[PDB]
């Protein structure tokens, strides 16, 4: 609301748009490394403590 | 003729209208002597 920005002295623009970098930074790890962490490997690609 | 055979004819005659204040009056700021200001954005 516009007594958010008014008001609220703490409250810019610049801190949601540091939250829209940063979870858009993770967005980035996560839809690259997901695959890897997410998949079901099969007993071929699993090794164990050894 | 006569003007008043060309009275009805009224898109004839010129337009001029009765200049006369219309509509609410000015509105003054009456509290001023009373009320001391101050004046900051970021209160």
């Amino acid at each position: 609301t516009k007594e958010m920005k008014d008001f609220n002295q703490t409250f810019s623009v610049e801190i949601l748009n540091k939250s829209i970098g940063e979870s858009y930074n993770a967005l980035l790890n996560h839809i690259h490394l997901s695959p890897i962490i997410n998949f079901n490997y099969k007993a071929s690609n699993k090794t164990a403590f050894k | 003729m006569t003007f008043s055979s060309t009275s009805n004819l009224k898109e004839l005659l010129r337009k001029v209208v009765l200049d006369v204040e219309l509509g609410r009056e000015q509105v003054q700021l009456l509290y001023k002597p009373i009320y001391d200001s101050i004046a900051d954005s970021n209160l």
